[PDB]
RNA sequence: UCUGGUAAGGAUAAGUGCUGAAAGCAUCUAAGCACGAAGCCGGCCUCAAGAUAAGAUUUCCAUAAAGGGUGGUUAAAG
RNA sequence: GUGGUUUGGCACCUGAUGUCGGCUCGUCACAUCCUGGGGCUGGAGAAGGUCCCAAGGGUUGGGCUCGCCCAUUAAA
RNA sequence: UAAUUGCUAAGUUGUAAACGAAGUCAAGAAG
């Protein structure tokens, strides 16, 4: 019931991987709430709108689904590039190979 | 201003005095028709001895309207009844002889034959 | 098939390198990108698995077309009024570099056989043969 | 082209395909003969 | 790129062939670039124009120092237009001399006010059955606005009654009659929205 | 009869192949094209 | 009474193809590449930062008239 | 085999789930009427026929009460 | 995000048939 986790900063966001057929084939469903207003979008355009959007979008879901879960999204940052501005904050680098 | 159940005069000397418009021609929800317009009439009184029967199919071409036209310069004309003339299957003048005047617009409605009119105002 | 020997000719010199492998010869240079399954020229496919073998016998097809385009090269001849100066759209049947053309026919002529393959089918696409009657754009039937 | 359940090859000039995960019967001499969805 | 303007009223004039053409009148007023807009700054290029001349009595302190800033005259309506061949600096004037090489032009205005309007005025219902043969109340109802249990709710997007004009919009392709710059003028084939006094936007 | 089919090969700008642009010109117009 | 709806920028459908193996042939496909619809994403118009991810730019900063409110004369605004 | 849109079978919900057509206002599907693109034709051309893709927008007014008739329309 | 060995490339999967083609992997028989 409290926020206890890490800050986690995501770098070179752009070279994720998706296998299979899954970047154009996975489609995603959304509604505008007016008739007739189903739409689809794919893996591939959030990535083009955003590594941040497409991550964001994964890691909710696997996050809790209360306000707790709202706020802890809120502790992630994602970035295309290795150039991130968190200075002042000395964030220690974690192999993610190593967490299993 | 002529639409479906609209009585006009018939302006010519063909058997026919007053026609009923059954149709205007030209397309889905067509409401009305003016001088220039093509026409489907049922013949609703002849004079003695006509040779269009009453009760008879035909086409017709408007030339008198009482509601006003307007020309591109500005100027309106507008008459005193609704007249038509009758027309055959391949789109001429079914008589010989228009009584009253006609539209200037018949001029340009391919209905060069009305020149037959009186007077073109 | 993709392990017959492809001999270079006397002109011809095919370099190796990045996976970028190009061949350069008398009548232009040319590229092709095999695969890290794919390996005179003599090609090695690392296995016997269908992807591999498929892979194989297409890329040794697409280096012995690359030899015989800058060796040799390749021609097409074909089969209203035609054009020899202007040479993008100057044909008449009904209304309205790397390539070289001819003065009805016309002859084509390149170093590679898949541009010359698609220049030749638009060519064509004008006006296909007619069942009804023998007319349109032919390489150099039915009663209606 | 014909669309049928079930494609057979007719005759010996008839040849069957697979493209894009449908399949073909084509036949250049006769193109009446093409069908698909094997 | 364009100019402001204020809607003057409407007339008919005759053309050079003898066509009756209606006719808006634009005053389009000397237009005073008040801010420059550039792409390391602000993110996009883009010019803003002041029309109307104003006072210190009714310029407030952080306009009046915006002014003050940009070295003009104070004004009253500001708006921003993009596209803008030929570059321009602080302070410049463009006047109706702008339009001199247009054909057609954009214009957008604020369209007159209805108020709260209903089905009939405001998206043309046929109304309910006919004024008798049995009519109590309906005659400008809508009608039904769904169906039965299976939806169980109002659509969105379902037309019903509102408020109707006083928006923004704009009118395409309007001919240009005449320039006049010795008056500041534009005449327009047409109507624009909007009333007399109005303030409008006209884009080349 | 004025009017002339008017098509160009150009290298690609994603893929680097020789397609293909059309389009209507005058007849007189064709030297600005090609 | 004026004005608008076009065209197809990009990716595609059914289809048309280039080169080409598995399968010395063939094959539009398995590697690549051209095309190809009023359909899809845009372009056009209106809304739109409570977009709590609450964005940006210019200018001014407490008391009189920095900003407002209440009030008055009113409006093609309601 | 599919659908549930016809005639049925069952009797599981119901101190009221209250009524056929027409009007008004819609919304969705595609098993496509028109418009758009294609394959085959026993497709000379022009008309067509059948099949495939495709649901964006359109898809009349009358004399009679599912249907018939009159006059249209790109289509009804 | 255990260990070992296969199969699947269809996101099949992680919760319908007569009839086609045999995509792929094995186990064979005739020739
Ligand atoms: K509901
Ligand atoms: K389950
Ligand atoms: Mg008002
Ligand atoms: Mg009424
Ligand atoms: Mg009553
Ligand atoms: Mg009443
Ligand atoms: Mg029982
Ligand atoms: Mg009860
Ligand atoms: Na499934």
């Amino acid at each position: 019931h409290v926020d206890c986790g890490d800050n986690v900063i995501v770098i070179n966001a752009d070279k994720i991987v998706l296998s299979g057929n899954k970047w154009d084939g996975r489609i995603y469903l959304r509604h505008t709430g007016y008739p007739g207003g189903q739409r689809q979008f794919t893996p591939r355009d959030f990535m083009n709108k955003g590594p941040e959007y497409l991550f964001r979008k994964v890691v909710k879901g696997m996050l809790p689904k209360n306000r707790l879960g709202a706020k802890i999204i809120g502790n992630l940052y994602v970035y295309a590039g290795t150039e991130h501005k968190h200075e002042a904050q000395q964030p220690r680098q974690l192999d993610i190979n190593s967490l299993k | 201003m002529i639409q479906q159940e609209s009585r006009l005069v018939v302006a010519d000397n063909s058997g026919a005095k007053e026609a009923l418009c059954i149709r205007v021609l030209g397309g889905t929800r067509r409401r009305y028709a003016s001088v220039g317009d093509i026409i489907v009439v049922s013949v609703k009184s002849v004079i003695p001895s006509s040779d269009i029967k009453k009760g008879a199919v035909s086409k017709a071409v408007i030339v008198r309207t009482k509601k006003e036209v307007r020309r591109p310069d500005g100027s309106y004309i507008r008459f005193d009844d609704n007249a038509c003339v009758l027309l055959n299957a391949a789109g001429d003048i079914r008589g010989s002889r228009i009584f009253g005047p006609v539209a200037r617009e018949l001029r340009g409605t391919n209905m060069k034959i009305v020149s037959l009119a009186p007077e073109v105002l | 098939i993709g392990k017959l020997p492809i001999s270079i000719p006397a002109g011809v010199t095919v370099s190796h390198k990045d996976e970028i492998v190009t061949v350069k010869g008398p009548k232009g240079e040319l590229s092709q990108y095999v695969d890290p399954r794919i390996t005179m020229i003599h090609l090695e496919r690392k296995t016997d698995d269908r992807i591999e073998r498929s892979l194989h016998g297409l890329y040794r097809s697409l280096i012995n077309n690359m030899v015989q385009g800058v060796s040799a090269g390749f021609k097409r001849e074909l089969e209203y009024r035609a054009s020899n100066q202007g040479q993008l759209l100057e044909l008449s049947l009904g209304f309205t570099k790397e390539v070289t053309v001819e003065t009805p026919l016309i002859i084509l002529e390149s170093a590679d056989k898949q541009l010359l393959g698609q220049v030749c089918m638009k060519i064509r696409s004008f006006r296909k043969p007619e069942p009804y009657k023998g007319k349109g754009v032919k390489f150099v039937r039915k009663s209606g | 082209m014909k669309v049928r359940a079930s494609v057979k090859k007719r005759t010996p000039e008839c040849k069957i395909v697979r493209r894009k995960g449908r399949l073909y019967v084509i036949n250049k001499k006769n193109p009446k003969y093409k069908q698909r969805q094997g | 790129p364009g100019l402001l303007g204020k809607k003057i009223g409407m007339t008919s004039v005759f053309s050079a062939e003898g066509k009756n053409l209606p006719c808006t009148v634009i005053e389009v007023g000397p237009c005073v670039v008040t801010q420059v807009k550039t792409l390391e700054k602000d993110g996009y290029s883009a010019l803003q124009l002041g029309f109307v001349d104003a006072k210190e009595k009714h310029t407030t302190k952080p306009l009046a120092g915006h002014f003050k800033k940009a070295n003009v005259a104070p004004k009253r309506h500001l708006a921003e237009f993009k596209n803008f061949e030929g570059e321009h600096k602080l302070g410049d004037v463009l006047n109706v001399e702008f339009f001199s090489d247009a054909d057609f032009v954009d214009v957008v205005g604020t369209s007159k006010g209805k108020g709260f309007q209903g089905v009939v005025k405001r998206h043309g219902f046929g109304g309910v059955g006919q004024a008798t043969h049995g009519q109590h109340n309906r005659l400008r109802a809508p009608g039904a606005v769904g169906a039965c249990s299976y939806p169980a709710k109002v659509f969105k997007g379902t037309r019903m009654a509102g408020q109707m004009g006083n928006e923004r919009v704009t009118v395409q392709n309007l001919e240009v009659i005449k320039v006049m710059p010795e008056h500041n003028l534009l005449l327009v084939k047409g109507s624009v929205p909007g009333a007399k006094g109005s303030i409008l936007l006209i884009e080349k | 009869r004025t009017y002339s089919k008017v098509i160009k090969m150009v290298k690609s700008p994603k893929t680097g192949a020789y397609t293909f642009q059309e389009e209507m010109v005058p007849n007189e117009a064709v030297k600005d094209f090609f």
